[PDB]
């Protein structure tokens, strides 16, 4: 019977002074989270807990300790927005895409059939076995256990049909078709492409 | 008022646990505030020793600072090139780190300590053999070898067919040892004239020296660079001078044939039909097949004389079989993909 | 503005300086700014 009234005024007044100590703990953290929170990249993680950070401003440091963030929740190559000159991880940051990545997507879909395309059924089957059966299928494909080859390279003269057999395969396809050109991928910046 | 006096308990509990849990939480609030004084720290890279407190540093993408050690730091641990976190005010170094994997790096690095039966690579017992008595005799007993009074063994070549299996030879060797296994095809050591040397002719022997025994392996060096006296200076540098710690060269292509510059030389035969029925069924495994199956007659027919012929007839028939639900392959489905492929090579 | 966080948060591209996550100040509202559009920052 002591136990009810020791107990439960001593763990409720425990209770209320580790609230208001946890409020002003994260009040003092949320008005230290300087909001400008520099993006950089955390290129390793190894033990002492320690990350070795390249900001966008093409520099890398290493960190005494990781932040405000978990170690845990963390891998080589993730979005972290560090402290402008503390250079200390605030926050992790979602998986953010360049405008021209996204301008890649193909949206207007546009529309070939197959029957626009002549002299090439062979290649047609080759690139629908290759590119779009390993696709809708995959699981069967793992039946057999025959491995799907995971590129194609589509080569010959100039005129041959090989971006027209893309655009018709971009039409009667389902597939989410990311477009892009090898002079796209060249930038004046380091890294940038 | 048992019961009652349990109820409460159990609250009671519920409540203790709770604090203990907010407790932890608190201790992870202090920690993350406490790790929030701290401040980064730039990397660079030891470029040279200048005195015992004095040391050269080049920022990653900053200038070189002449600089000096913090204090309880080993200081023999800074050799030149490895990695150091300078403090951003004082640039003093405060901690070495791990090097960060370089990329040309790839495939000259990695190693492969697997076990690799030679039924995988069936139809080579002959070849297997040869390179048996090549390579194990100098890395089991070179005690022998500098008895003798001759220490160089290297050199070799697997001179054939295009494709027939040349990796999978130095892979079937892989059974006893040879790690790090590298791969280094028609490339970085030559380059036309020298153009790849020192940091892509001496890594080679570093990387397997630093660790267990490897075959360098370059590969299809009629390649090299797409002259020939910059090749002949390569062979009789110093690479045979150390020979570090047994390493061999399994060169596979197609005065250079003396001691010294090439060692014995083994012509890749033909793949012989009673060899190409156990190349077809050591490809063929993996594949789901049927009982009725049987690989007598394929070998007959399919001449095409090279071993990724069977590893795509082998593809092949399986890509007929996505045509319609079948799950296995049916031996006239064999003889279609032969029929089409050893033909079909033609062109 | 590259990306935009849901108080909002914006991934702005400085060019060639840097990358930041910022908000707007009290003088712009959020339905102004849209992702991917260029916007003018303060330096500091
Ligand atoms: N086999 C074909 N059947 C029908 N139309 C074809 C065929 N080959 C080319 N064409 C047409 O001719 C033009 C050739 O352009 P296409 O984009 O196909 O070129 P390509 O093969 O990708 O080569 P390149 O990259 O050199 O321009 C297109 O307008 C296409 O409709
Ligand atoms: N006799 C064989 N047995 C099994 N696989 C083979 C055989 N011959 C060739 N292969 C296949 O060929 C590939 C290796 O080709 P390789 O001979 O290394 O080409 P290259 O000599 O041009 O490097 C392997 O993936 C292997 O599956
Ligand atoms: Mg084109």
């Amino acid at each position: 019977i002591k136990i009810m009234k020791s107990e439960v005024l001593r763990v409720t007044h425990e209770l209320q002074a580790m609230k208001d100590k946890i409020k002003e703990n994260s009040e003092k953290i949320k008005v230290n989270k300087t909001l400008p929170y520099l993006v950089s990249n955390v290129i390793e993680l190894l033990d002492v807990k320690c990350a070795v950070i390249k900001t966008s401003t093409r520099q890398t440091y290493f960190l005494p300790v990781i932040g405000l963030v978990d170690a845990e929740k963390l891998k080589p190559g993730d979005l972290v927005g560090v402290n402008k000159d503390s250079y200390l991880i605030l926050e992790t940051l979602p998986t953010e895409y360049d405008s021209r990545v996204k301008a890649m997507e193909v949206d207007e879909r546009p529309t070939e059939q197959y029957s626009d395309i002549g002299g090439l059924d062979k290649q047609i089957q080759e690139l629908v076995e290759a590119i779009v059966l390993p696709m809708n299928h995959k699981e069967k494909f793992e039946n057999l256990g025959i491995q799907p080859p995971k590129g194609v390279l589509m080569y010959g003269p100039p005129g041959t049909g090989k971006t027209l057999l893309a655009r018709a395969c971009a039409a009667q396809t389902k597939a989410t078709f990311l477009k892009l050109a090898g002079p796209q991928l060249v930038q004046m910046f380091i890294g940038d492409g | 008022k048992l019961l009652e006096h349990k109820e409460i308990d159990g609250r009671l509990k519920e409540l203790r646990e709770q604090l203990k849990e907010l407790t932890k939480q608190y201790e992870k609030s202090e920690n993350d505030l406490k790790a929030l004084q701290s401040v980064g720290q730039i990397v660079g890279e030891v470029l040279k020793q200048l005195t015992e407190e004095k040391f050269i540093v080049k920022a990653t993408n900053g200038p070189r600072y002449v600089v000096g050690c913090r204090r309880q730091l080993d200081k023999s641990k800074l050799k030149p090139g490895t990695r150091v976190a300078l403090d951003m005010t004082t640039l003093t170094i405060m901690r070495y780190l791990p090097r960060e994997v370089d990329p040309l790096v790839y495939n000259m690095s990695h190693e492969d300590p697997g076990n690799v039966s030679y039924s995988e690579i069936g139809g080579l017992s002959e070849q297997i053999r040869e390179l048996r008595e090549v390579i194990e005799l100098p890395l089991t007993n070179p005690e022998l070898f500098q008895r003798v009074g001759i220490i160089p063994p290297k050199g070799c070549l697997l001179y054939g067919p295009p494709g027939t299996g040349k990796t999978l030879l130095a892979r079937a060797v892989a059974s006893q040892l040879d790690c790090n296994f590298l791969k280094v095809v028609s490339s970085s050591i030559v380059d036309k004239y020298i153009g790849e040397s020192a940091r892509l002719i001496r890594e080679m022997f570093n990387y397997a020296r630093d660790h267990q025994p490897c075959i360098i392996f370059m590969d299809e060096i009629d390649a090299i660079g797409g002259i020939q006296r910059t090749l002949m200076e390569l062979l009789n540098q110093m690479d045979g001078f150390d020979t570090l710690h047994r390493v061999k060269m399994i060169m596979a292509t197609n005065a250079l044939l003396r001691p010294g510059r090439l060692d014995r030389k083994i012509h890749i035969d033909l793949p012989n039909e009673q060899a190409r029925l156990d190349i077809l069924k050591i490809h063929a495994g993996p594949i789901t097949k049927h009982g009725e199956i049987d690989y007598e007659a394929i070998v007959k027919l399919s001449d095409g004389f090279n071993g990724a012929d069977l590893r795509n007839v082998c593809t092949e028939a399986g890509m007929f079989a996505i045509r319609a639900d079948h799950d296995f392959v049916v031996q006239e489905d064999f003889m279609k993909a032969v029929r089409k492929v050893a033909d079909s090579k033609k062109l | 503005c590259t990306k935009i966080i849901n108080d909002p948060k914006y991934i702005i591209n400085v060019k060639q300086f840097a990358k930041f996550v910022v908000d707007l100040s009290d003088q712009v509202a959020p339905t102004d700014i849209e992702e991917g559009m260029r916007v003018g920052v303060d330096r500091n």
